[PDB]
């Protein structure tokens, strides 16, 4: 099937008798939910993003039932504000960015060019909007606030920027600020075409 | 507006 990324890419997720809305989230390494007393022996982790990190408890070879697919691997437990399906059970039931295909055993990360600049940026289907670090960008911007794993940020909001991502050319919202890593988010890859397939 | 992605 193909999934499409108009609103957010959620799907249940079934682990053991619990079932749960997931967000499918290639800008996520890892697999991270919300309250749940899973069995058996776990290590204390910390797990970073937009607005810090959080501490979260890593269980390993969990098995997960994820769109009728069978997964199995470590799933992170703590207080993330939407559970999130990353790339660790993703690839596992074979699910893809595609327009070309980009498979998701390494972060999907590629090279856009925006005002003359060339940068690498996340495919991010767990990010609503685009966030790039710290940058000039021509234009009024307004100031605006989002959040992430670890708590919220205040960035800028650009309109109407031009943003070529793997050669395919998008005009949308780009947020500057204090994120990790630049991220291409759901508003741009829906105006190049990405869609998640499995 | 959220913009997971987790390290």
């Amino acid at each position: 099937p193909q999934i499409t990324l108009w609103k957010r890419p959620l799907v249940t997720i079934r682990i053991g008798g619990q079932l749960k809305e997931a967000l499918l989230n290639t800008g996520a390494d890892d697999t991270v939910l919300e309250e749940m007393n899973l069995p058996g022996k776990w290590k204390p982790k910390m797990i970073g993003g937009i607005g810090g990190f959080i501490k979260v408890r890593q269980y390993d070879q969990i098995p997960v039932e994820i769109l009728g697919h069978k997964a199995i691997g470590t799933v992170l437990v703590g207080p993330t504000p939407v559970n999130i399906i990353g790339r660790n059970l993703l690839t596992q039931i074979g699910m893809t960015l595609n327009f070309p295909q980009i498979t998701l055993w390494k972060r999907p990360l590629v090279t856009i060019r925006i005002g003359g600049q060339l940068k690498e940026a996340l495919l991010n289907t767990g990010a609503d909007d685009t966030v790039l670090e710290e940058m000039n960008l021509p234009g009024k911007w307004k100031p605006k606030m989002i959040g992430g794993i670890g708590g919220f940020i205040k960035v800028r909001q650009y309109d109407q920027i031009p943003v070529e991502i793997l050669g395919h050319k998008a005009i949308g919202t780009v947020l500057v600020g204090p994120t990790p890593v630049n991220i291409i988010g759901r508003n741009l890859l829906t105006q190049i075409g990405m869609t998640l397939n499995f | 507006a959220e913009t997971f992605y987790v390290d």
